[PDB]
């Protein structure tokens, strides 16, 4: 196969949100984050990784679903697929990886009916579900 | 009449309120 | 009054404990700053380790007039033979 | 006051402009640190979500009271979110860490150390060999470095003029660069070091004006960060997260201590060729200048206050080194000021005028040897995209057939059967000792920022 | 206390767990006598322990009487009952006469040889008998440089030379002759005039020379060379700047390999050698105990310490070498103390605190001994606690306070000037049980 190539701040625009990892935010400074506010998350469309045996054992394992993470979302929520990227010049190096991020089914986000109320500083409504 | 008298007082009281203040913005109602 | 031997062998052992020269170079021929490299933030340390072991105020008035240990020597001798008010009550 | 800026400030040599013009360059096209990723996502969003939150872990909950020093990259980061922007405050404090060491700290511990140019030398290496691996990046080390000096200064400032206004300043910046993170416990070693001299100048002040207006402002003083650390969140939103964070996140209890000296000796990426520096030129200078000191007590250009107040700074911070939450090798970048500060010292203690036997220093230039080959055991790899073309960025360096560090191991066992055979001899007087024992620490440390 | 050591020496014989290589000697012990060589067992392609096999020779005899583990073991406690009376009887009446006489240096220094052999030195190892030859060639180097004698020396170097074939951990016997290399030539220069220079050192290499003898005298030099070369590309090695991996391997949570006692015997030998150099260094001598022996006592662990960088193997249990040096160290460094803390109230309370962070530190490990050695034993899966509480804290807010302390009596020699003690028969009580009281309490346990 003789490939048809394009550059990534050409395909993945600066106004789609992606999931980067916590190991590739310097070198990507244009894509924007996924924002968070009021406790409800973005839906994100592309997800950016380190190396192999980075992602394998070090940001898999950090953002996992059970201890917090990001990837207990994208996993009920979202299908991940790699797609073919190369290092322009300096072939046989591992830059990463980019995947695409495909729906289970079609969906629009809610609408959060908001409200406020005044706490006295040592007011705990319980604890977190945080292990079984 | 002497300004070390007032700097004595102005040095005890505005430094200790100064630091039972502190001590209560941990304990104070938030919206 | 306050013999020679005995004003640069009170002062060498405060030069001795701020700055670590040892005082067997504190003569009355020397430089505070170029012979014995000793800046005046040092000059101040001993001015004051001066007042806390023998009651004396050296103003910054006079701290800069002080060129060579004759100088301190003299400005000494001259303060003490001036006031007869010398405790020195230990 | 007489003036600013004192007479002892406004002098240039030439170890200046190769500390300003090698961190100006190094700033550019040198490597950064692991979590910068890490911090710069967690910046770029904490003004949406409205309480800088920890982004990619813990279910959301936010920096509990060590979160003051991120709250200046979020306005950072309104400007713009270049590489070359948002690392400013790294290239600041490089600058106020080589000023005050070369202005402040040398020149308080005698006319010995601030009179000779291989202290000068040595310094200045060694403060440019613990800052390049590690404080490039935005990991907040620099910053803490800097507030540990800082409070070391002003501590010695307090007990040169006789007051307790730089004595009450001192205790809300080493709190400032407490509240930055769990890490900054090593700006309490200055405060305990010099708590002597300031009993000395407090019993000695309180009989003119009394205790407590001597007291009160050192305890405003003191507390009165938690109206910066607990501005938007509260104590049971702070307790809530840390039962997160400690029932969920890396613990590692006080006895783990170790860890951090295991993962320094594997050759990994971790643990690498120039990682190594900055806690072997603190070692190899800390140990033996102390069992000299404990010998001899007359050095004749060495102030003994200062230079014991030093040691007691770099071993309780090793100490408080412990009970952190977590044991990685990023936490060695805090001994980039105090090492500089050390081998100053010990390239004045190790001195042909201060070791006057010929046997002593052989052994000390083994020693040297010896490290030198300890650190050039393990690859040249950096973290991530500094690594794409590194010489020998996954392999142990050869200059053919033979590793580099067993030459080094070589010449090291050579210094020592000719420290052996100056010993069995008695001999005192050898003159090509004199010639290679002539400031080894400043060319060992130049080799490795080359 | 010679009584009490040997009567605990002994109920250790029988009731007492073995290490983890005594299925293994004793395996090649059994199948040695066939097969024409002794061979290793398990591993390496049949390949000879073409070097280090002089132990298992001895051991391959014994075995053809009786392969219970109650007489194969016989070997490793008159090592031990040896080691103790040299102790005992040549080396704590050599640093001086008033550290013998001490009737509480003497008990701590059996406490600590105790503390420090039981976890170590219980099976069919060599070091047992590498820790018997350290402390024989060093009253034999002490004997020849004092008396001045050429002989002493010589028997020396032959005992260090069986030492060294024991095992690759065994060079540390060399550390005695390294140390007192000077003092030796110095007794050789002094005979220049009637001999010469010849005439003494001939018969000094002539014993350098036996190690030719034991290694090839059943194997030639190209069987030598195969049999190390398949062991270096074989078997698992570590180079030499992983040495630290030693001390990280002592210290590791969840360890039947670094147990509570182990982490107390070679913390409480670090304590002692750093605290004895440093108050040499600070004073210049320790009045009562000759200046002279002692150096070179220290000289001895610290030279031994730095030769473990070379050997290809860096298990935990390979500190079992150093426990003659331990129960010669504890005493002395026990003596010396009871001085210094006499006369000065912070120095006491820096001591405690340190021998209760070692504790703290300690504390913190299993105890665990080995895999049969367990059934039973109370604190052998968990880390010790009392009803509910770890006990590894309780050490560690003691020692803080006891840091507090020593703090406060150290920002008081301004004010209240220096004060002289005391010297009462309590307040000499006081300055000397430490480092008893721990070491019984970790031997009872
Ligand atoms: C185990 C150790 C645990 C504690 C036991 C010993 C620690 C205390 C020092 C031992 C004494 C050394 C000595 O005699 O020198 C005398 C020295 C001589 O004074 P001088 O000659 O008159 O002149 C003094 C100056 O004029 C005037 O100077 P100054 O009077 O102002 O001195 C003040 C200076 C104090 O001056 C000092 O310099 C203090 C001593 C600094 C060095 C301490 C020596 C320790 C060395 C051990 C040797 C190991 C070497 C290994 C070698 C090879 C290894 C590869 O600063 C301080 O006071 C702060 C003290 C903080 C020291 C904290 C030590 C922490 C332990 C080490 C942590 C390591 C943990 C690693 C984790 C493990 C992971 C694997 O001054 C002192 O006596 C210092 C006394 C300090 C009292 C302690 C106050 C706080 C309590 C500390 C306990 C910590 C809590 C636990
Ligand atoms: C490849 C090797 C790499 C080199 C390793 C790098 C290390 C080099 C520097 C190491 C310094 C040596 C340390 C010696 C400390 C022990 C000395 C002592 O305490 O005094 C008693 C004793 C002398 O007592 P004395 O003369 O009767 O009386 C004392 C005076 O009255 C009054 O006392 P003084 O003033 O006369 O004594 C002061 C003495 C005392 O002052 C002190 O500062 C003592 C305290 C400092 C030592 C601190 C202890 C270090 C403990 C290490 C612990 C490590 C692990 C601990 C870890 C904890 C957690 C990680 O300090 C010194 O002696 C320093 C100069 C010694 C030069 C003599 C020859 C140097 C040979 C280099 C040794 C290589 C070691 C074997 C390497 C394998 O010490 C000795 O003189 C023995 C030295 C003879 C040893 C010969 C070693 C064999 C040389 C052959 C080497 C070739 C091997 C290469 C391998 C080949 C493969 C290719
Ligand atoms: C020359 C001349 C004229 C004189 C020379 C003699 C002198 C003066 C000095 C000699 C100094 C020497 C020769 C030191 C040699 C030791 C060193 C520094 C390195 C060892 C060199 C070799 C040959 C290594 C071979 C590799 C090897 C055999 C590894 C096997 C490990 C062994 C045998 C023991 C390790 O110890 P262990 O594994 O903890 O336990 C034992 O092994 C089994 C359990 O597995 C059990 O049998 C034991 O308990
Ligand atoms: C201390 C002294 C009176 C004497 O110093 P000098 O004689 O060298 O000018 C004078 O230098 C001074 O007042 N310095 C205060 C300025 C200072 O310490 N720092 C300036 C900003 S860091
Ligand atoms: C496994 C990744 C580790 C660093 O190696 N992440 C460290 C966490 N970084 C802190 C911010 C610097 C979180 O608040």
């Amino acid at each position: 196969r003789v490939p048809e190539l394009q550059s990534v701040q050409e395909y993945v625009g600066s106004d789609q949100p992606v999931l980067m990892d916590w190991a590739v935010g310097l070198a990507f400074p244009c894509q924007q984050p996924m924002l968070h506010a009021n406790g409800v998350t973005e839906v994100p469309k592309f997800r950016i990784s380190p190396d192999y045996y980075a992602k394998l054992q070090s940001t898999d394992t950090w953002q996992d679903g059970i201890n917090g993470g990001l990837l207990g979302i994208t996993d009920l929520l979202l299908r991940a697929s790699v797609m073919s990227t190369y290092l322009s010049q300096d072939w046989g190096q591992d830059w990463g990886s980019l995947r695409k991020f495909d729906t289970v089914v079609e969906a629009t986000p809610a609408e959060l009916d908001f409200g406020s109320q005044t706490h006295s500083g040592l007011y705990s409504p319980g604890p977190l579900r945080i292990r079984p | 009449g002497k300004d070390v008298r007032i700097a004595r007082w102005v040095a005890t009281i505005a430094g200790l309120l100064g630091f039972v203040l502190s001590v209560s913005i941990p304990l104070l109602p938030v919206t | 009054a306050a013999t020679q031997e005995e004003i640069i062998a009170g002062l060498a052992e405060i030069i001795e404990e701020v700055t670590g020269i040892e005082p067997s170079e504190v003569t009355p021929e020397k430089s505070f700053v170029d012979d014995l490299d000793i800046d005046s933030l040092s000059m101040v340390e001993i001015a004051v380790q001066t007042e806390d072991k023998y009651g004396v105020k050296i103003p910054d008035e006079d701290l800069a007039g002080l060129r060579t240990v004759g100088d301190v020597v003299a400005y000494i001798q001259k303060l003490e033979e001036e006031n007869p008010e010398a405790a020195a009550a230990l | 006051m007489h003036r600013l800026i004192p007479t002892r400030w406004r002098t240039v040599t030439a170890v200046d402009g190769v500390v300003v013009g090698g961190m100006a360059i190094w700033y550019v096209i040198g490597a950064n640190s692991s979590d910068d990723g890490y911090i710069l996502q967690m910046a770029r969003t904490a003004e949406h979500a409205g309480y800088m939150a920890n982004y990619f872990r813990w279910f959301g909950s936010p920096e509990d009271p060590f979160g003051w020093y991120y709250n200046v990259l979020a306005l950072m980061t309104k400007v713009s979110d270049a590489s070359i922007w948002i690392r400013l405050p790294d290239l600041i404090c490089a600058l106020i860490c080589w000023l005050l060491l070369s202005r402040e700290v040398l020149p308080r511990l005698g006319p010995a150390v601030a009179g000779s140019r291989a202290a000068m030398w040595a310094a200045g290496l060694v403060l440019l060999g613990a800052w390049m691996p590690f404080n490039n990046g935005l990991r907040p080390e620099g910053q803490i470095a800097t507030g540990a000096l800082i409070t070391y200064v002003l501590i010695e400032r307090a007990v040169t003029s006789g007051r307790l206004t730089p004595a009450a300043l001192a205790i809300t910046t080493a709190a400032f660069t407490l509240g930055i993170q769990p890490t900054g416990l090593i700006a309490v070693a200055a405060l305990l070091a010099g708590g002597r001299p300031i009993l000395r100048i407090v019993m000695r002040r309180r009989r003119l004006v009394g205790t407590w207006p001597l007291i009160a402002p050192l305890l405003a003083a003191g507390t009165v960060i938690l109206a910066v650390v607990f501005a938007d969140q509260t104590i049971a939103t702070v307790l809530e997260a840390t039962r997160i964070r400690t029932a969920i996140g890396p613990s590692q209890e006080w006895w783990t201590e170790n860890l951090r000296y295991y993962y320094l000796i594997l050759p990994t990426t971790d643990g690498a060729i120039s990682r190594r520096v900055a806690f072997v030129f603190t070692a190899m200078c800390l140990f033996p200048s102390l069992f000299m000191m404990l010998r001899r007590k007359h050095i004749a250009g060495v102030a003994r206050g200062p230079a014991w107040r030093l040691m007691g700074i770099i071993f309780a911070t090793m100490f408080f080194l412990m009970f952190t939450p977590t044991k990685w090798i990023h936490h060695f970048g805090l001994f980039a000021a105090v090492g500089g500060a050390m081998a100053a010292l010990a390239t004045v203690l190790v001195s042909p005028t201060v070791l006057r036997s010929a046997r002593n220093r052989m052994a000390f230039l083994s020693l040297v040897l010896f490290v030198l080959a300890f650190c050039f055991a393990s690859t040249n790899g950096w973290w991530y995209v500094s690594n794409f073309g590194a010489p020998f960025n996954n392999s142990v360096p050869k200059v053919g057939g033979v590793q580099i560090s067993a030459i080094f191991f070589a010449l090291s066992a050579i210094a020592a059967l000719w420290a052996f055979w100056l010993h069995l001899t008695r001999r005192t007087e050898s003159r090509v000792v004199d010639r290679l024992t002539a400031a080894p620490i400043p060319v060992a440390a130049g080799f490795m920022v080359v | 206390t010679d009584t009490g050591v040997i009567g605990g020496l002994l109920i250790w014989h029988i009731v007492g767990a073995p290490t983890s290589d005594d299925g293994y000697n004793m395996t090649i012990a059994r199948v040695a006598s066939e097969a024409g060589y002794t061979t290793n067992y398990y591993r390496y392609f049949g390949a000879s322990e073409a070097p280090f096999d002089w132990y298992q020779s001895v051991l391959s005899h014994l075995a053809s009487i009786s392969t219970a583990g109650v007489w194969m073991r016989l070997p490793a406690t008159a090592a031990a009952i040896a080691t103790w009376l040299i102790i005992s009887r040549c080396v704590l009446p050599r640093i001086g006469r008033r550290v013998a006489a001490n009737r509480v240096a003497m008990l701590t220094a059996g406490a600590t040889f105790l503390a420090a052999w039981l976890p170590f030195n219980n099976g069919l190892r060599p070091e047992p008998l590498i820790a018997f030859a350290v402390i024989t060639v060093w009253m034999l180097v002490e004997n020849s440089i004092g008396t001045r004698r050429l002989w002493p020396a010589a028997v020396a170097i032959v005992i260090a030379m069986f030492s060294v074939t024991l095992a690759p951990q065994g060079l540390i016997a060399l550390a005695p002759l390294l140390v007192g290399a000077r003092a030796i030539g110095r007794v050789v220069t002094a005979r220049r005039a009637g001999t010469g220079i010849l005439a003494s050192l001939a018969p000094l290499a002539a014993s350098v020379a036996v190690v030719f003898v034991i290694i090839f005298r059943d194997q030639t030099l190209a069987t030598v060379a195969e049999s190390v070369r398949i062991k270096y590309v074989v078997g698992p090695t570590i180079p030499w700047y992983q040495e630290f991996l030693r001390y990280y391997f002592l210290t590791v949570e969840d360890s039947v390999d670094g147990s509570l006692t182990r982490r107390f015997a070679v913390l409480v030998l670090l304590l002692c050698l750093f605290g004895l150099i440093m108050v040499l260094l600070r004073r210049g001598r320790v009045p009562g105990a000759v200046s002279g022996p002692l150096w070179r006592l220290c000289g001895s662990t610290a030279i031994g310490l730095l030769l473990l960088i070379l050997t290809p193997t860096k298990w935990a249990i390979q500190f079992g070498a150093f426990a003659g040096l331990a129960g010669a160290l504890g005493g002395v460094t026990a003596f010396a103390f009871a001085r210094v803390g006499l006369h000065s109230r912070r120095n006491l309370a820096l001591y405690v605190t340190a021998l209760l962070f070692i504790l703290a530190w300690a504390t913190s490990g299993l105890n665990g001994w080995f895999y049969v050695g367990n059934y039973g034993v109370p604190w052998f899966d968990k880390q010790p606690v009392i009803a509910h509480y770890p006990v590894t804290t309780i050490f560690l807010v003691l020692a803080i306070v006891g840091g507090l302390l020593a703090g406060w009596l150290h920002f008081r020699m301004d004010y209240a000037g220096h004060t002289e003690v005391a010297d009462t028969g309590r307040n000499r009580a006081l300055a000397s049980t430490p480092l008893l009281i721990v070491a019984t309490i970790m031997v009872v346990l």
